[PDB]
């Protein structure tokens, strides 16, 4: 910023922290506003040769839902799922 | 010259067809008329005078296009032309209760009325409507009532087969007859002249005469007819004022006013450097009571009913009641004496 | 994995004890933010001096629309209709005929500024980018009735803006 | 860009508002929006190219800036080619 | 003893093997009442009897807690209750009987 | 069919009779505390008329699902959920009366 | 006999003044696909459209002009329309009728089917 010393040593021992290493205010760091002309690349089934869509047709391959029980027509307790696993604490800050 | 088909149901959006100019459309009767041709759908090209501040309350009562604000100047003639030319419809409301410096009466009731009928002719003006009160006569002693008869001939004259409304004393929301009497309790006492005992009143709601104009604009045996809309009932001014202090529940101080007495108040309301109260000419029309002319049609011809005073009085005067009605609800009040 | 907010003891010693102690009687935690905001108030403000000042835009910017024309003149639209299927907001009303020359071209193009909703939709649909919202924003009306824009209207904000929109869709039109 | 008889400056789609229509109230004390150029004019005062090909290809310049690419048959001489997108007017010399 | 459970509304229980041991018991006792064929009792029985089977033998909370995968114990107290309330009404909706009624033609089909 | 309410017609017709006492009384505190300018005979008169708009029904639960959205609105209008117009609402004042002979419909519109 | 016409809401005019018509839409002629001829479909009866002064829009005033409906068989859309109150018209499905193709036909000795290009 354009402050004087004064100002900047003020404002850094009123906050504790030196505002002039983080400015919010933007300058010259910004990227440029005109940047050179872009080139972006082409995906996976931009080929030539055995790229049939049958092969990469995801939409046909979805299926009706498989009917585990219908009404119209030991064994061991199961779960949905298998239990969650205990969170651990982090260990960058365990504690704030 | 412009015909235009109905199209739709008679909704906002519908297309009714009559391209209307509504003057004075800022007044009192022009914002129910106003509102109701854009329920209509009907294009209503305003004139104004004012800031455009003013007409903006117009704005939301049609669609769209309905409703275009064109300034006019009063004197200028083709202003009125530039404003009624694509005009099938034009209504004249420019009526001022008081006289102002530049506007006289008769500028407001004869000239302005008679330019707008000849220039409505000279586009070729389907229909027009013109309004003149009841009382208004060519013999009548207040100035404006005479300014408004001779208007009235003159528009006839221009206009052969215009429809001139001649209504009665027109109560509403916003209302000059029943809100005037209203406010006559902060002046002073209750002024009444003969205690209002050789006055009978024939009030008409403003709805029902909005509703009469569009009536009359819409059937076509209307034209070329002096209506004359009248009030559902007659009552004595005393009887009129005793049910407007009940409505409003405010105190009742009926003093009468001898002529010589109460002429110093009279002549102190005109020695103010502004208007003289209104004019001493307001204060002829509450010194006069309705004519009645039951040769002209009234609102049944047009099919509209007259509302009577009693039902609609409580809405318009329930903004003049006061913590006097709020905090003591107590109950009700009695209908007005009807002298019929 | 997760972390606990709070969940911290204060210790019992004197010296912490009186610390926060002075900390209630001496107000320090209330002079601390004090002086977070004198030294923001010694800092250099963020306004912008608008309208002399305008604010940061990229090429992609969706604003008016504009339509516009070939090199020769001739107006890029050529009535597919595209624009109004894909509108979000049915804001775009498209007629067509057949003109006198034999070409393709919209007799009507309406774009209803008060239901469109400043999607970008159409200026990526359009297959002849016609229809392309312009760096303008600053188009507010004092009725309603002026923002109900017609192909006129349309043509004529092309032609207006037509030298900022040709730079930005060069700018642009790599990544698209 | 021409006049109608009441005044108003006909569109390009050669809408005017008749003497009869009462639309014309719009206009009042404002103005109607015409776009003064007109495209059929401008499309064509643009010279017919003279391709010596039969089959030509428009993609109405600019490349990924113009219009999708079309190829234009030009064998008949009586009739020059013309470009359903750009508009342009292609023949064969001679 | 842990100082707090880390779930508000979740108090810290000074007799966990106890508490437990009673409202597995009792889980067991309310599913005896439940008809032997019944899936519930026989599923609720395998689970509770697993569950007690390692409370009996674990002594150490934390052990415990790992043994059972339920979180920390107070909440497998919580749960315990809940299983209780379930069988408890489970007994009064009978739902080992056969379905109710079987569902209209077409109630789900979809695409329509 | 499994009842609402009301197992037969004449509970439902009871059920409508307290809806329709409640609604009475209440009449004269809505336009007292609206601030509406109609009378109370005219609210209850639209009250009737309201009730006799569904008289046609020949159902149970269809009786009692309208006694249950009646219910609802005098709920709304006993507070003041619903401000003024949406009371005045059942008063169609603003709309135009709609002819229903048969020329009347021939000269306005092409409507059925 | 059941009746929701209480309980839809539905204005009167257009419970009694509108007829539906149950049908299962015919194809396209400008396409061969027949994906969408499988379905019944309810639809109101047409109503008044109009321009609109100031920009020429279609306007109307039927709020059902937009509605369509999709029935698997046709005794569910009469169901529905009866339990709505709405009279309905029911169009019987037109299936094509099969025909008898023969590539051979096309070069017959003494039929006329030969082709001639
Ligand atoms: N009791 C009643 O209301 C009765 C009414 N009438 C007539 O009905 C008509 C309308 O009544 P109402 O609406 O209540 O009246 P208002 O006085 O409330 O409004 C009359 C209108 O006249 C316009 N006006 C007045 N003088 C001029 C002028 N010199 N130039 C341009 N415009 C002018 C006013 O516009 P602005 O406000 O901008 O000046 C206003 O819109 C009037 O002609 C009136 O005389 C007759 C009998 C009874
Ligand atoms: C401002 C006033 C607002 C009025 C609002 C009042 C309401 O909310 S109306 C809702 C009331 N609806 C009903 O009671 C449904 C009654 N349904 C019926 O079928 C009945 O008519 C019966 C069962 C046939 C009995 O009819 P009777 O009362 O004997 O004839
Ligand atoms: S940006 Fe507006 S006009 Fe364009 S497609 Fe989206 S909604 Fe329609």
């Amino acid at each position: 910023a354009s402050a004087t010393r004064v100002i900047q040593l003020l404002r850094n021992w009123a906050s504790g922290r030196d505002l002039q290493a983080k400015l919010q205010l933007r300058y010259q760091e910004i990227s440029k506003r005109t940047q050179p002309p872009p080139k972006l690349p082409v995906g996976p089934s931009h080929k030539l040769s055995n790229n049939y869509y049958c092969t990469r047709d995801g939409r046909r391959e979805a299926m009706p839902p498989s009917i585990v029980m219908s009404s119209q027509k030991e064994k061991k307790a199961v779960t949905p799922a298998p239990p969650i696993k205990r969170w651990e604490l982090s260990k960058d800050q365990p504690y704030l | 010259h412009h015909a235009l088909i109905p199209h739709g149901k008679g909704g906002r959006s519908s297309v009714s067809g009559i391209v209307a100019t509504v003057f004075g459309a800022t007044g009192f009767l022009g914002r129910y008329v106003v509102n109701h041709l854009g329920r209509m759908g009907s294009q209503v090209i305003v004139p104004y005078r004012c800031e455009p501040y003013d007409t903006m309350h117009l704005r939301p009562m049609g669609d769209l296009g309905q409703i275009i604000f064109m300034e006019w100047n009063g004197k200028d003639k083709d202003s009125i032309r530039k404003v009624v030319e694509h005009s099938n419809v034009v209504i004249n409301l420019v009526g001022r209760e008081w006289e102002t410096k530049n506007f006289d009466f008769e500028d407001v009731f004869v000239k302005i009325p008679h330019a707008i009928a000849q220039v409505s002719k000279e586009a070729g003006v389907e229909k027009l409507i013109h309004i003149s009160h009841l009382n208004a006569d060519i013999k009548s002693p207040s100035r404006y009532l005479r300014s408004k008869a001779v208007g009235e001939k003159e528009v006839r004259a221009a206009f052969p087969e215009a429809t001139i409304i001649k209504p009665s004393d027109i109560f509403g929301r916003e209302d000059r007859f029943l809100n005037y009497f209203a406010s006559m309790r902060w002046f002073g006492g209750v002024p009444l002249i003969s205690l209002g005992k050789e006055t009978v009143k024939q009030p008409v709601y403003i709805v029902d005469v909005s509703k009469g104009i569009i009536n009359a604009i819409k059937d076509p045996d209307a034209k070329g007819k002096t209506f004359a809309f009248v009030g559902p009932n007659r009552y004595l001014l005393f009887d009129l004022v005793q049910y407007i202090f009940a409505v409003a529940y405010r105190p009742f101080l009926p003093y009468p006013l001898p002529h010589f007495a109460y002429r110093w108040v009279g002549r102190l309301f005109e020695v103010s450097p502004f208007e003289p109260w209104t004019t001493r000419d307001k204060v002829e029309r509450v010194h006069m009571s309705d004519m009645t002319l039951p040769h002209l049609p009234g609102l049944e011809d047009l099919g509209i009913q007259a509302t009577p005073l009693e039902l609609k009085a409580i809405e318009v005067l329930r903004r003049h009641r006061t913590y006097r009605w709020l905090t003591s609800e107590m109950e009700d009040v009695k209908p007005a004496k009807t002298v019929n | 994995t997760y972390k606990f907010v709070n969940m911290r003891e204060p210790s019992m010693d004197m010296k912490s004890v009186t610390d926060r102690a002075a900390q209630t009687l001496l107000w320090t935690e209330l002079v601390r933010g004090l002086g977070m905001t004198l030294s923001y108030l010694f800092r250099e403000p963020a306004t912008i001096n608008y309208p002399f000042e305008k604010g940061p835009l990229s090429p992609r910017f969706r604003g008016e629309h504009a339509l516009r024309r070939y090199p020769s003149g001739e107006e890029r639209c050529i009535a597919c209709k595209l624009c109004e299927a894909v509108c979000p907001a049915q804001a775009i009303t498209i007629e067509a005929e057949p003109r006198a020359d034999g070409s393709r071209r919209t007799t009507r193009y309406d774009i209803d500024m008060t239901k469109c909703i400043y999607c970008g939709f159409c200026q990526e649909a359009c297959p002849v980018d016609a229809i392309v919202e312009g760096p303008n924003f600053e188009f507010s009306t004092e009725t309603h009735e002026e923002l109900l824009y017609n192909k006129e209207k349309l043509l004529n904000n092309g032609d207006k803006w037509e030298a900022e929109i040709a730079a930005n869709i060069q700018a642009d039109y790599l990544y698209r | 860009v021409r006049t109608s008889p009441t005044g108003e400056k006909v569109t390009h789609t050669g809408q005017a508002y008749d003497d009869g229509d009462y639309r014309r109230v719009r206009f009042s004390d404002r103005q109607k929006e015409v776009n003064e150029n007109f495209a059929i004019d401008l499309i064509a005062e643009q010279p017919v190219s003279e391709v010596g090909s039969r089959v030509i290809s428009c993609d109405g310049g600019g490349g990924a800036l113009g219009h999708p690419r079309v190829y234009i048959n030009l064998d008949k001489e009586t009739k020059t080619g013309t470009c359903g997108y750009c508009g342009l007017q292609f023949r064969q010399p001679h | 003893l842990k100082k707090t459970t880390g779930l508000v509304g979740l108090a810290v229980c000074e007799t966990p093997h106890e508490r437990l041991k009673i409202l597995y018991t009792k889980i067991l006792d309310v599913l005896g009442q439940i008809p032997k064929n019944a899936a519930y009792r026989k599923y609720t029985e395998q689970i509770t009897n697993e569950k007690l089977g390692m409370v009996k033998a674990e002594p150490d909370v934390k052990k415990l807690e790992e043994q059972l995968q339920g979180g920390q114990i107070e909440e497998v107290i919580l749960q315990a209750e809940n299983e209780l309330s379930l069988a408890r009404k489970m007994l009064r909706w009978k739902p080992w009987e056969p379905l109710v009624e079987e569902p209209p033609a077409n109630q789900w089909k979809w695409p329509i | 069919v499994k009842p609402i309410f009301s197992r037969d017609m004449n509970e439902a017709k009871r059920r409508v009779r307290e809806l329709y006492r409640a609604w009475y009384r209440e009449v004269p505190n809505t336009v007292h505390l609206f601030q509406l300018d109609i009378s109370v005979k005219q609210g209850r008169d639209k009250v009737r008329e309201m009730f006799m708009k569904n008289a046609h029904v020949t159902d149970p639960r269809v009786v009692d699902l309208l006694v249950i959205k009646g219910k609802m609105e005098l709920e709304e209008t006993i507070n003041v959920w619903k401000q003024r117009t949406h009371i005045m609402r059942f008063f169609h004042e603003t709309e135009a009366p709609r002819p229903t002979d048969f020329l009347s419909k021939f000269y306005v519109g092409h409507d059925p | 006999k059941l009746d929701i016409t209480t309980l839809t809401g539905v204005p009167e005019e257009h419970i009694k003044t509108r007829k539906v018509r149950i049908f299962v839409p015919a194809r396209n002629n400008m396409q061969s696909g027949v994906n969408n001829t499988k379905k019944w479909k309810m639809e109101f009866d047409t109503r008044e459209r109009w321009e609109n002064p100031l920009m020429g829009w279609s306007s109307t005033a039927d709020p059902l002009s937009n509605l369509v409906l999709t029935f698997s068989t046709k005794e569910d859309a009469v169901a529905f329309a009866e339990k709505n109150g709405w009279s309905f018209d029911v169009e019987e499905r037109k299936v094509p009728k099969p025909k008898s193709k023969s590539y051979g036909a096309n070069f017959s000795w003494n039929k006329r089917t030969r082709v001639s290009t």
